[PDB]
C-alpha cells in the first residue's frame, strides 16, 4: 500500500522501518512492493505482480506498465498543484532519503536490494514517458544524496578506524589484526558505494540534467549542488563543478537560479577553497551579466552570490564589474535595487558616520544615470538605515565649516531620508504600516520636527540664492508633525522660517521655487493647529505687498508709456507669476484681482502683442480667481458675478486658443476642458440648488474647436518630455466626451486613431471607448462605424474610386475593424452597426457601368457579422434586400464585396 | 490517441549546449531604469489611464479646488 501510505499517512521512518520489516521476513514481496510504489509515484495505475517481476527485464517491464498507465489527462503527480501534492513531494523524497540512510549499515551491501532500485529507476529515466522519467530523475537524485551521506559517514568511521590502528601500530597484535580487518571491509564497503554512486551518476545525472523538460534540468542541478556543499572533500572539483558552469548558460530562467543558488550554498555560510575560487574567476564574467539576466529573481541571486564572493576575496572582481553592479541600484525593479545596494554597502561602506555620509554623496554625483537620489536612497535602506537617518549629522555638514555641488546633493539625499522616513512608503515604482513601523515614524517625524524646525530658517539663510536647493529645503515642512512648534515652544523659529520664505518670493521668478513657497505656506497654513493664526497674518501681508505692487505696476504698463519694452515686461511677468502661483493653492478673493487680469488678457488680444509668458499666467491666475469664487458658495449678487466672470473667461480662452503662439493654444485649451467639465451639467448634480444658474453648454462652435486643436496638436507623424504633454491634452478632451459634455460624434475622429496611434495613445482611446460602452452600448457602435466610415472617406480623396481592395490603406481599415468587433442592449447594439453600415454602402449610387458605389465598405463591414446573429442576421438580411436589387444579387463577378458579405449572413 | 505525455527528444545534443555556453545574449538584457527626473518621477506617479481620467489638466493643488472638479466625475 506504499504509494498511498506515503501521500495519505504517520511518520516518513515508521514506514521505513516497516518496510525493513519486510524485507527482513521475505525480500522478494518487499521489493516488489519497492518498485510499485515509484511506478504508482509516477500517477501510473498498472500493477507490477509478482510473475513480472520474476521474469521480465525492466524494459519489458516499463512497456507494459507504459500501456497499463491508464491516466486520464496527462497529469501526474509532480506537477499537480496544491498542498496535499506539495506534501506528496517532501514524503516521497523524505521516504528515499530515509530508506537509504536506515540501511547504510547492512542491507544496503547485501548485493540485491540496491541494484534492483538502481536498475528500475535507471531505466525509467530513460523512459520517453515523462512522468518515469520526471518521478525516476527526482528519485534516483535523492537516492544519490542519500549516497553521499553514507559515503561521508564511511570516511569519518574510516579515518576513526585507522587512527585506532596506528595507536595500536605504537603499542596487542591480537586487537591489530581486527583493526586491520576492519579497516579491509570498510574500503570495500567503499568502493561498493562508489560504485552505486558511479552508476548513478553516468547513467542518470549525465543524461538527464540535459534533460528537454526544464523541470528535470532543474531537478538535477539542486542536487549536485547539494553534494558539493555536503561532502566538499569529494564533490567540490572542477569535475563536478562544470556542469554548473554549462548549465548557467541553460535557456530557462528556472535552471539558472538554481545554478546560482548551488554556488551560493558553497560560501554561506562557510568558506574557504582554492578549487572554488578557480571556478568562480573562470565564470565570474558570465556571473555579473546575469545581474541583467532577463529574470530578476535570477538577476537578485547573481547579485547576492557576487556579494558573497566579495567576501572570500575582492581580488577576483575588477572596477568595472563592480561599476556594472553599482548601476542597479537605480533599477526598476526592487528587489534588484536592495539587493545591488547591499553589494555597494559592503563594497565601500566600512564625525563617525559623517565620512559615511560624505562617501555616499560622491557616489551619487558619480552616478550619470539619476539626477535625483529617491532610488539611490531607497535601494539603501533596508541595510544603511542608521546612516540615511542621521540628520542632525547631515545638517551639520550643510551649515558648520564642501563644494556647491556637492552641497546641492547633500540637500537632494537628505531630502528624500526625510520623505520616505516620514510617508512610510518606498518612492513609485518600488512598492508592492505593522504595529512597531508606525513607532518608529512617529519617532522620525518628530526628530525631523525638532531638528529642522530650528534649522530650516538657517538653511533657507545660507542658500536662498540657489534655486535648486530651496526647492528641495521648502519641501521640508510638509513632513513635519506641526504640534510641536507650540508645546515645544518653538514659534520664533516659525516667524524665522515665515521670514525667510517671504524673502526667496520676491527675489525669485523661477516657476517652481515658487511653487514650493505656496505649497510650503498651504501646509503652515492648516487649521487644525493653533499655528494656523500666526501662519495666516504672514500669509496675509506678503500678498498684500504683491498685490499693491501688482497694480502700481498695471498702471505704467497698460497707457502708452515707454516702450513698454522687453524689460518692462519681465517687472510684471515677474510679479504676475508670484501671484499666480500662490492664488493657485490660496484663497485671494479678498483681493479682487480678476480687474486686473481681465485687464491684462482683454488688452493682449487688442494690442496683438502680448509676451507669452504673461499670457499663460494670466490665464492661469483668472482660472483661479474664477475656482474660488465658486469654492465658496448664499449670496445670490455673488452668484450672477461669478457667471459674469466665467462666460467672459471662457471666452478669452476661446480667442487664445488660435493665438499664433503653440504653448499658448495649449495652455488655453487645457484651462478650457477644465472648466468645461467644472461647470459641466455635473455642477449641479451633487444635491445642488444654487449651482443649476452657473452651467455651461458649449456652443458647437467652441465644440469644433475643441477638436480642431486636438487633431492639430494631438494627431501628427527629449521626446518623452513632448509625448506626457499631449497625452494629457486628449485626456482633457476625452473626460468631456465620457461626461458627456461634448457629443459623441466628435469621438469618430478620435476612435479612428486607436491604431495608427496605439503606443502613444492606445490606452486612452481604448478607455474613452470602454467609458462610451458603458454608458451607452448603442450610440457608442454607431460613432465607432462612423469612424470606420470617416478612413473610408479619406482613402477615396486620396486615390479616387479605385481603392484596391489589397493595398495596405485598405488592409488597414479592415484591420481596425475587427478588433472593433471584439468590443461586442448587447445584441440591438450589432443589429445597429450593420444597419448603418449598409446606409453608408448605398449612400451614392453609380452614373455609368453601371447604374457600385461605395459598395467596398461591405468587406469593412463584413468583419461585424461574424459576432452577431443567426435571429439578427435574417434582420439584417431582410434590410439589406431594401437596398440591393435581383440582378445585383445574381451576377458574381469586382461585386466581391457583396457577395463576401452574404456569405456570413 | 493517448493523453500521455511521451517524449520525442529527451536530451538536448552535445553541440547546441557549446552553442549555448558561446551566445546568451537572448536571456540577457538593457538595464531598466527607475524614474531619473523629479519630474519623470511625478508623472509615473501621476500617470495612466486612471489617474488621467480623474483629475484635472491644469493641476490643482488645493484639495478645496481639486474637489470642484472630481465632484463632476460621474455620469
Amino acid at each position: 500500500m506504499l504509494f498511498e501510505v506515503v501521500k495519505m499517512g504517520s511518520a516518513m521512518q515508521s514506514v521505513v522501518d516497516d518496510w525493513i520489516e519486510s524485507y527482513k521476513h521475505d525480500r522478494d514481496i518487499a521489493l516488489l512492493d519497492l518498485i510499485n510504489f515509484f511506478i504508482q509515484c509516477s500517477g501510473c495505475k498498472g500493477v507490477v505482480t509478482a510473475e513480472m517481476f520474476r521474469h521480465m527485464q525492466n524494459s519489458e517491464i516499463i512497456r507494459k506498465m507504459t500501456e497499463e498507465f491508464d491516466e486520464d489527462s496527462g497529469d501526474y503527480p509532480l506537477t499537480m498543484a496544491g498542498p496535499q501534492w506539495k506534501k506528496f513531494k517532501s514524503s516521497f523524497c523524505e521516504f528515499i532519503g530515509v530508506l537509504v540512510r536506515q540501511c547504510q549499515y547492512s542491507i544496503i551491501y547485501d548485493e540485491y536490494m540496491m541494484d534492483t532500485v538502481i536498475s528500475l529507476l535507471t531505466g525509467l529515466s530513460d523512459s520517453q514517458v515523462r512522468a518515469f522519467r520526471h518521478t525516476s530523475t527526482l528519485a534516483a537524485m535523492k537516492l544519490m544524496t542519500a549516497l553521499v551521506n553514507v559515503a561521508l559517514n564511511l570516511s569519518i568511521n574510516m579515518d576513526n578506524t585507522q587512527r585506532q590502528y596506528e595507536a595500536e601500530r605504537n603499542k596487542a597484535n591480537e586487537r591489530l589484526e581486527l583493526l586491520l580487518q576492519k579497516r579491509k571491509e570498510l574500503q570495500e564497503n567503499q568502493d561498493e558505494i562508489e560504485n552505486m554512486m558511479n552508476a548513478i551518476f553516468k547513467g542518470v545525472f549525465v543524461h538527464r540534467y540535459r534533460d528537454a523538460i526544464a523541470e528535470i534540468r532543474a531537478i538535477c542541478i539542486e542536487e549536485i549542488g547539494i553534494w558539493m556543499k555536503m561532502y566538499s572533500d569529494a564533490f567540490l572539483n572542477d569535475s563536478y563543478l562544470k556542469y554548473v558552469g554549462w548549465t548557467m548558460h541553460d535557456k530557462q530562467g528556472e535552471v539558472r537560479l538554481k545554478c546560482l543558488t548551488a554556488l551560493q550554498g558553497l560560501y554561506y555560510n562557510k568558506e574557504l577553497n582554492s578549487k572554488l575560487e578557480l571556478f568562480t574567476s573562470r565564470f565570474k564574467d558570465r556571473i555579473v551579466s546575469m545581474t541583467l539576466d532577463k529574470e530578476y529573481d535570477v538577476a537578485v541571486q547573481a547579485i547576492k552570490l557576487l556579494t558573497l564572493v566579495l567576501q572570500s576575496s575582492e581580488e577576483v572582481l575588477t572596477a568595472e564589474d563592480c561599476e556594472n553592479v553599482y548601476h542597479l541600484v537605480y533599477s526598476a525593479h526592487r528587489p534588484v535595487a536592495v539587493a545591488a545596494g547591499e553589494f555597494l554597502y559592503k563594497k565601500l561602506f566600512s564625525g563617525p558616520n559623517a565620512n559615511l555620509v560624505k562617501t555616499l554623496v560622491f557616489f551619487f554625483l558619480e552616478s550619470e544615470l539619476h539626477e535625483h537620489a529617491a532610488y539611490l536612497v531607497d535601494s539603501m535602506w533596508d541595510c544603511a538605515t542608521e546612516l540615511l537617518k542621521d540628520w542632525e549629522c547631515m545638517n551639520s555638514l550643510l551649515l558648520e565649516e564642501l563644494t556647491d555641488r556637492q552641497e546641492s546633493a547633500l540637500i537632494e539625499i537628505m531630502l528624500c531620508t526625510i520623505r520616505q522616513a516620514a510617508e512610510c512608503h518606498p518612492p513609485v515604482g518600488r512598492g508592492t504600516l505593522t504595529a512597531k513601523e508606525k513607532k518608529t515614524q512617529l519617532d522620525d517625524r518628530t526628530k525631523i520636527t525638532e531638528l529642522f524646525a530650528v534649522a530650516l530658517p538657517q538653511l533657507l539663510a545660507k542658500y536662498s540664492v540657489d534655486a535648486e536647493k530651496v526647492t528641495n529645503l521648502l519641501q521640508l515642512p510638509q513632513y513635519f508633525d506641526l504640534e510641536i512648534y507650540t508645546t515645544g515652544r518653538l514659534e520664533k523659529h516659525l516667524d524665522a522660517l515665515l521670514r525667510q520664505i517671504r524673502n526667496i518670493v520676491e527675489k525669485h521668478t523661477d516657476t517652481d521655487v515658487l511653487e514650493a513657497c505656496s505649497k510650503t505656506y498651504h501646509a503652515l497654513c492648516n487649521e487644525e493647529f493653533t499655528i494656523f493664526n500666526r501662519v495666516d497674518i504672514s500669509r496675509s501681508q506678503l500678498i498684500d505687498e504683491l498685490a499693491d505692487k501688482f497694480n502700481r505696476l498695471l498702471e505704467d504698463f497698460l497707457q502708452e508709456g515707454e516702450e513698454p519694452d522687453e524689460d518692462d515686461a519681465y517687472q510684471v511677468l515677474s510679479t504676475l507669476k508670484r501671484i499666480t502661483a500662490f492664488h493657485n493653492a490660496h484663497d485671494l478673493s479678498k483681493w479682487d484681482l480678476f480687474a486686473c487680469n481681465y485687464k491684462l488678457l482683454k488688452t493682449g488680444i487688442e494690442n496683438g502683442d502680448m509676451p507669452e509668458q504673461i499670457v499663460i499666467h494670466a490665464l492661469q491666475c483668472t482660472h483661479y480667481v474664477i475656482l474660488w469664487q465658486l469654492a465658496k458658495i448664499s449670496t445670490k449678487e455673488d452668484l450672477l458675478r461669478l457667471k459674469k466672470q466665467m462666460r467672459v473667461f471662457c471666452q478669452i480662452c476661446q480667442h487664445y486658443l488660435t493665438n499664433v503662439n503653440t504653448t499658448v493654444k495649449e495652455q488655453a485649451f487645457t484651462i478650457l476642458c477644465d472648466i468645461l467639465m467644472i461647470f459641466s451639467h455635473q455642477i449641479m448634480s451633487g444635491g445642488r440648488d444654487m449651482l443649476e444658474p452657473l452651467v455651461y453648454t458649449p456652443d458647437s462652435s467652441l465644440q469644433s474647436e475643441l477638436l480642431s486643436f486636438i487633431l492639430d496638436h494631438v494627431f501628427i507623424e527629449s521626446k518623452i518630455e513632448a509625448l506626457h504633454k499631449r497625452r494629457n491634452l486628449l485626456a482633457a478632451f476625452c473626460k468631456l466626451i465620457v461626461y458627456t459634455v461634448v457629443e459623441m460624434n466628435t469621438a469618430a475622429d478620435i476612435f479612428k486613431q486607436y491604431m495608427k496611434y496605439y503606443n502613444d495613445y492606445g490606452d486612452i482611446i481604448k478607455e474613452t471607448m470602454s467609458k462610451t460602452r458603458q454608458i451607452d452600448k448603442i450610440q457608442c457602435a454607431k460613432t465607432l462605424i462612423l469612424s470606420l466610415q470617416q478612413l473610408f472617406n479619406e482613402m477615396i480623396q486620396e486615390n479616387g474610386y479605385n481603392f484596391d481592395r489589397s493595398s495596405s490603406t485598405f488592409s488597414g481599415i479592415k484591420e481596425l475593424a475587427r478588433r472593433f468587433a471584439l468590443t461586442f442592449k448587447t445584441r440591438e447594439a450589432i443589429a445597429m452597426l450593420h444597419k448603418d453600415g449598409i446606409e453608408f454602402a448605398f449612400k451614392e449610387p453609380n452614373p455609368q457601368g453601371e447604374s457600385p458605389l461605395n459598395l467596398a465598405f461591405l468587406d469593412i463591414l463584413s468583419e461585424f457579422s461574424s459576432k452577431l446573429l443567426r435571429q439578427d442576421k435574417r434582420t439584417v438580411y431582410v434590410y439589406l434586400e431594401k437596398f440591393m436589387t435581383f440582378q445585383m444579387s445574381l451576377r458574381r463577378e469586382v461585386w466581391l464585396p457583396l457577395m463576401s458579405y452574404r456569405n456570413s449572413l | 490517441k493517448r493523453k500521455l505525455i511521451v517524449d520525442s527528444v529527451k536530451e538536448l545534443d552535445s553541440k547546441t549546449i557549446r552553442a549555448q555556453l558561446s551566445d546568451y545574449s537572448d536571456i540577457v538584457t538593457t538595464l531598466d531604469l527607475a524614474p531619473p527626473t523629479k519630474k519623470l518621477m511625478m508623472w509615473k506617479e501621476t500617470g495612466g489611464v486612471e489617474k488621467l481620467f480623474s483629475l484635472p489638466a491644469q493641476p490643482l493643488w488645493n484639495n478645496r479646488l481639486l474637489k470642484l472638479f472630481t465632484r463632476c466625475l460621474t455620469p
